[PDB]
DNA sequence: ATAAACTAAAAA
DNA sequence: TTTTTAGTTTATTG
């Protein structure tokens, strides 16, 4: 269930190269290497990372010979990601004065995987190039190259310091040389001929790969899926799988309290007390102590052996139909739960899988939803929620939605504002709003496409929590003596909306500023 | 601890039904408090209770003022309490009612109104006036006079009156009488005219709607930019209700237990003497407790506005957690709800929607949010079912987004589609958001009612949230046949 | 003219 | 591995 | 002081 990667690096002069303002693509992939080995290394992941460099003063690699693989050095081999590697990215790796073939490095890359990943199991197989494409390069043999990466099942990534208006924001939302239009070529033609169409897609720049978790996605482990059935009414019985679609990635690891001088958990000892509530307390007895519930002013003294024997008796697992409504009775407002259910039609079954689809797309046609009983197991509490159509090019599925019962709902009466005299907004207070809304837009529409586009699209950006988390952890781990180094630019330069968004909003922003006054209590 | 009273009118025409199966006003009344009281319990709120009659033979009050019956002085809601109010429920209970206490008798709503407010003596003050009679004293000029003094002398101590006008045989007028009397709001936009009642279910939705004190969840900046700043509260608008949790008490004297969880070291038996500490392989981390907080922190507390996104490129999946509502505070910053008007009057014209970086507490990681603009909406009773904000709904990061299990795309004939269309067509239904009771919570309950009063036999439930096979068995008897015929061959296991 | 190549003996 | 329950902390 | 949210911990089932 473990991925062999290795991460194929340029250090060549080139790499070095930076245009004021502008980070050097060497620093660049530099910070982009880290995201992804930190991420390895913190979250314990199980995977092998070797790290190759190209473009080096010397050549270090078992393919090295005569004139053939020269200026490749094999930093890291295949092995269990560490601190040590890490640090080796931070300060002990530096950029060369050489250059070398690209492709004659994907071979070094490709000669690590082929020769290391004899002894483990490896489910996955994954390379990583990370260059500028401004070196010379031989096309010799390159269709016996693509063939190569298929047959040993290896994927690629591409990672530029180009993507395929305003100032450069590392993370944020003047002319390619004519050495790296005709290495871009070859990148293209190699993509393709491997992924496909959609191949292209898998070359990415530095900048957005920083706000994005594309480094992990061929590498990412497959989503756990569990069987129940879809039943309406009695006689018909539709064969599901379904899996959690959004689910809050939390902290996996905890902060272990201990003792500032010896540094261990052993010595620290949480221990619990009882005493009596009334009037000079007295230490209770902890076998006598009974388990209790209060309704309203009674207090009534109910045990945990009674309990299990009166409490509510769940009827089983099961993902049975209610009934079908409109799609306009079930609104966005009311949707419950901390997770998403994508209901699929159940693997290696076409019976169950045109089943499904006939509820997808007569819910679709209708515009309407069904509204459905879930629980996991028969220990379970009950749900009630939405399961409604989601047709894709590719993929077609119905997706759960918990919705609220009548003791979840909560009731309050809000001031209406529609026609409010004393907060009423003049004619001019209007068109100032109006045009701010217009400058401060998140979405471009072309009209030959006639598409809408966003321009923050912010379920692609990662959860600075992590990164920032591992910053400080790694930080902490190489330099003690040192304080906590401060938030990277580039995260902040990935939250921030993008920089034509806030040099329009300049000019409307101080219009309502002066048009609407504001004052504290 | 607020204090609210229902007060319940006993005359003659309060006992007479519309000549319909309905219920009558005053047997709709006493299920009403009693609905209140049981909801008091599995909502655990604080509130203090009281139940007063007027125009009964049979007087009961602090100063014997005739034809006043205070049944329940002010007090938490009990188990014992709403088995007294059963025994006035439904046509044998009335006749409980008229035997132990009298009806149709002469009253003076300037007494009656004065006991009422006696009752508080021992934060908001409520009274709740169930009645079907919309000119009282009418005959009387005195009596009518005095009682818009008592009414007017309640509303300058700080006592709300609220009317619960029920069905009358030619409708009920405010105009005539009560106009004076209700307890009118300083805002035009703010006061609500409700319809009378002639439901249970329309009643007691009218009486939890005046009765409810609105509960802010955090009052935070809604930033535009560094300088342009307005006051909003975020309300929670849908709350989990879940088992309460558990007293541990004592064997004998069923008295509550103080629990004290003392952290100490194992040699010799301060935070300054702790540190926090993550094993990574051979690497031991070293951190304050200065330090962990340090790097959660972000931003600072409040909305930052990123700037407009249209509501079409909002998926209706990609839901995290409850969606919050967001209206805006002129007590904290004044002009806020003028700027917060605008912006809802152009988001919803304009169709789009505010991203903001939200922040709830102080050293906290931010999350992207859209305030989705909310439209007000009031209901056939008048009754505000959508309020007007903003809707808080919380966006997923990349992280939270799972990779799916990549299929293949099998799609069913169009004969086929269109006999599940007759399925969804003769299945369909009415879904509101009250309509389904979480089985758990309303079997914990009920076995613990069952519990106070000593009852040993507890009253089983039925599970609403189980379909109703036989009814949709009974609406598809040949089209269940016929699709599993079309798209499950006869060698299906 | 373009730079011959010697593959890997595994790729051969 | 997933869900529920209990405990602790922060803000109304 | 009480309520809500988040993080551990425990138990059960596949």
């Amino acid at each position: 269930n473990k991925a062999a990667v290795v991460l194929c690096m340029d250090v060549g002069f080139t790499m070095s190269n930076s245009i004021p303002g502008i980070e050097s693509p060497f620093e660049q992939a530099k910070k982009v290497i880290t995201m992804f080995v930190q991420r390895q290394v913190f979250a314990e992941n199980k995977d092998e990372i070797a790290l190759v460099l190209f473009g080096t003063d010397g050549t270090d690699n078992p393919l090295s010979g005569g004139d053939q693989y020269q200026n490749i050095t094999v930093h890291r081999h295949l092995m269990l990601p560490d601190f040590d590697l890490l640090e080796d990215i931070e300060s002990k790796i530096q950029p060369g004065s050489q250059q070398a073939d690209f492709l004659d490095a994907l071979i070094v890359s490709m000669d690590v995987i082929q020769h290391e990943t004899i002894g483990k199991k490896f489910e996955k197989r994954h390379i990583e190039i990370f260059t500028d494409l401004s070196s010379r390069f031989s096309k010799s043999q390159l269709d016996i190259i693509i063939h190569s990466l298929k047959k040993c099942d290896i994927s690629l990534q591409f990672f530029l310091p180009f993507s395929l208006d305003g100032p450069f924001r590392l993370g944020g939302h003047k002319g390619i040389t004519e050495q790296q239009k005709e290495g871009l070529e070859i990148v293209k033609m190699v993509m393709i001929s491997l992924e496909g169409e959609d191949g292209l897609d898998e070359i990415y720049s530095f900048s957005e790969s920083l706000r994005k978790l594309c480094v992990f996605k061929k590498i990412e482990r497959h989503s756990i899926h569990w069987p129940c059935r879809l039943t309406i009414g009695s006689n018909l019985s539709i064969r599901i799988a379904a899996y959690k679609s959004i689910l809050q990635e939390r902290v996996k690891k905890t902060w272990t309290v201990v003792d500032a001088k010896t540094l261990k958990k052993e010595d620290i000892q949480k221990e619990t007390v009882y005493c009596l509530n009334d009037d000079d307390e007295t230490e209770v007895l902890k076998e006598d102590i009974i388990q209790g519930f209060r309704y309203g002013s009674d207090i009534v003294p109910f045990s945990k052996v009674d309990e299990e024997q009166m409490k509510y008796k769940s009827e089983g697992k099961c993902f049975s139909v209610l009934g079908f409504c409109k799609s306009s009775q079930v609104q966005r407002r009311f949707f419950m739960g901390n997770q998403v259910l994508k209901v699929f039609a159940a693997r290696d079954d076409e019976a169950a899988a045109v089943a499904l689809s006939s509820l997808i797309h007569a819910l679709d046609d209708l515009d309407m939803v069904a509204i459905v009983r879930y629980a996991y197991d028969k220990r379970a509490n009950p749900q009630v929620g939405v399961a409604f159509p989601h047709i894709k090019h590719n993929y077609e599925c119905l997706v759960y939605v918990q919705l609220p019962f009548m003791e979840d709902l909560r009731q309050y009466m809000f001031s209406s504002l529609k026609n409010s005299k004393k907060y009423a907004p003049t004619e001019a207070q209007l068109n100032a709003v109006d045009a701010l809304i217009d400058s401060m837009s998140l979405a471009k529409k072309d009209e030959k496409t006639d598409t809408l586009e966003d321009l923050f699209p912010t379920t692609k950006i990662p959860n600075p929590r992590f990164q920032r988390l591992f910053q400080c952890l790694l930080h902490r781990a190489l330099h003690p003596r040192e304080p906590l180094p401060p938030i990277q630019q580039h995260i902040w330069n990935m939250l921030n909306p993008p920089a034509e968004v806030t040099t329009k909003s300049q000019i409307p922003l101080s219009k309502i500023k002066t048009l609407f006054p504001l004052i504290e209590a | 601890r607020d204090s609210l009273i229902f007060l319940v009118d006993a005359s003659k025409a309060m006992f007479e039904s519309q000549s319909e199966d309905e219920l009558t006003p005053f047997d709709m009344s006493i299920q009403c408090i009693q609905s209140v009281y049981i909801s008091k319990i599995i909502s655990s709120d604080r509130d203090l209770l009281a139940v007063v009659f007027y125009g009964t033979e049979k007087d009961k009050n602090s100063v014997n003022f005739k034809n006043i019956y205070v049944l329940q002085e002010l007090d938490n809601p009990g188990a014992k309490r709403i088995l007294e109010l059963d025994q006035f429920k439904g046509q044998q209970g009335q006749k409980r009612f008229q035997d132990m206490m009298g009806h149709g008798s002469d009253y003076s709503l300037s007494e009656v109104l004065w006991v009422c407010a006696n009752l508080f003596s021992d934060s908001h003050k409520r009274i709740m006036l169930f009645t079907n009679e919309d000119n009282p004293h009418g005959n009387d000029s005195a009596k009518a006079s005095r009682a818009r003094t008592k009414a007017g002398d309640l509303r300058d101590t700080g006592i709300f009156l609220d009317l619960m006008h029920l069905k009358k045989p030619g409708g009920f007028d405010i105009s005539l009488f009560y106009r004076d009397i209700i307890s009118i709001a300083e805002d035009e936009d703010l006061r609500v005219h409700f319809e009378e009642s002639s439901k249970l279910e329309d009643l007691l939705r009218k009486v939890r709607a005046k009765e409810t004190r609105k509960r802010a969840l955090s009052r935070l900046k809604l930033k535009l930019n560094k300088d342009i700043v307005i006051s909003v509260g975020i309300y929670n608008l849908v709350q989990k209700a879940l088992k309460p949790p558990p007293i541990k008490l004592y064997r004998e004297t069923n008295e509550p237990v103080k629990t004290k969880t003392r952290t100490f070291n194992t040699s010799t038996g301060l935070p300054s003497d702790t540190k926090r500490s993550q094993i990574y392989g051979s690497r031991q981390i070293i951190l304050e407790k200065e330090e962990t907080e340090e790097l959660k922190r972000f931003d600072d507390p409040g909305l930052m506005l990123m700037g407009f996104k249209p509501l079409v490129l909002l998926k209706k999946h990609h839901y995290l957690r409850p969606s919050l509502f967001v209206y805006p505070e002129e007590s904290l910053v004044i002009g806020s709800s003028t700027l917060f008007s605008a912006l809802l009057i152009k988001c919803l014209e304009k169709e789009v929607a505010a991203l903001c970086r939200y922040t709830p507490r102080r050293n906290i990681p931010p999350y992207f949010v859209a305030l989705v603009p909310q439209e007000e909406e009031l209901d056939d009773q008048k009754i505000q079912v959508t309020p007007p904000g903003f809707q808080l709904v919380f966006l997923p990061f990349a992280d939270d987004k799972r990779k799916m299990p990549f299929t293949e795309k099998i799609m069913a004939t169009p004969e086929q589609v269109g006999k599940m269309k007759a399925i969804v067509e003769k299945l369909r239904f009415t879904y509101r958001s009250d309509s389904f009771e979480n089985p758990v919570l309303q079997q914990h309950f009920r076995n613990l009612e069952a519990l106070a009063l000593d009852l040993m036999e507890p009253e089983q439930a039925v599970d609403l949230t189980l379909p109703k096979v036989e009814a949709m068995n009974k609406r598809l008897g040949s089209l269940v046949d016929e699709f599993k015929e079309l798209v499950y061959p006869p060698d299906y296991n | 003219a373009e730079r011959k190549r010697i593959l890997p003996t595994w790729m051969l």
